[PDB]
């Protein structure tokens, strides 16, 4: 069926704090129907499928996630299912259009290297760039922490979008480190 | 290190047993 809202976290140094907005009946019932009237609030939805739960980012008016989540599904919307305006499996990455009410990152232009991850129980971890794509955990934490949060944001110091995450790095359950896109990905993935 | 992936299972707050 269908991707669906069932919650978000709302951004503020940068703070963040989850709200729930569906329970897991009107969840997979929305899944089926495509329909989601609820107002949709905040940077990061929380986002369901019938089978899996993980994290959507909204940056210039379009909600990103991990293709390993959502594949080629449709997001249920007030007028019905809404179709994905980019799919780039390569890259793992996939966009709807987003839901009036949300609130759109703008893409980091600082190239600062001090970067914060929100997780999906709306934790804000410090991240230190690697390169392109990976960030190390400063401080590592297990696996199981992470769990849930594909497809959150990395913010940058000044609450600018440097990229989603897709991945951890782990040794033994503990992640050390994150593979991320990139937000140029993006920009390459639309123009 | 190799590379996990973080979904979890459905719903907001996903059952666990
Ligand atoms: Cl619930
Ligand atoms: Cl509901
Ligand atoms: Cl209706
Ligand atoms: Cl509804
Ligand atoms: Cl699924
Ligand atoms: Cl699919
Ligand atoms: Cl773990
Ligand atoms: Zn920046």
């Amino acid at each position: 069926g269908s991707v669906v809202i069932v919650g978000r976290i709302i951004l503020s140094p940068i703070t963040a704090y989850s709200q729930q907005t569906r329970g897991l009946l009107g969840c997979i019932i929305t899944s089926l129907t495509g329909r989601d009237r609820n107002q949709v609030e905040g940077e990061v939805q929380v986002v369901s499928t019938a089978t899996q739960s993980f994290l959507a980012t909204c940056v210039n008016g379009v909600c990103w996630t991990v293709y390993h989540g959502a594949g080629s599904k449709t997001l249920a919307g007030p007028k019905g299912p809404i179709t994905q305006m980019y799919t780039n499996v390569d890259q793992d990455l996939v966009g709807w259009q987003a839901p009036p009410g949300a609130r759109s990152l703008t893409p980091c232009t600082c190239g600062s290297s001090d970067l914060y991850l929100v997780t999906r129980h709306a934790d804000v971890i410090p991240v230190r760039r690697r390169g392109d794509s990976r960030g190390s955990l400063l401080s590592p934490r297990p696996v199981s922490y992470l769990k849930g949060s594909s497809g959150g944001p990395l913010l940058c110091p000044s609450g600018h979008a440097v990229g989603i995450f897709r991945a951890a790095v782990c040794t033994r359950g503990v992640a050390k480190a994150v593979d991320f896109v990139p937000v140029e990905s993006m920009e390459t993935t639309m123009r | 290190g190799r590379l996990v992936y973080l979904l979890d299972g459905p719903g907001y707050d996903p059952i666990h047993c």
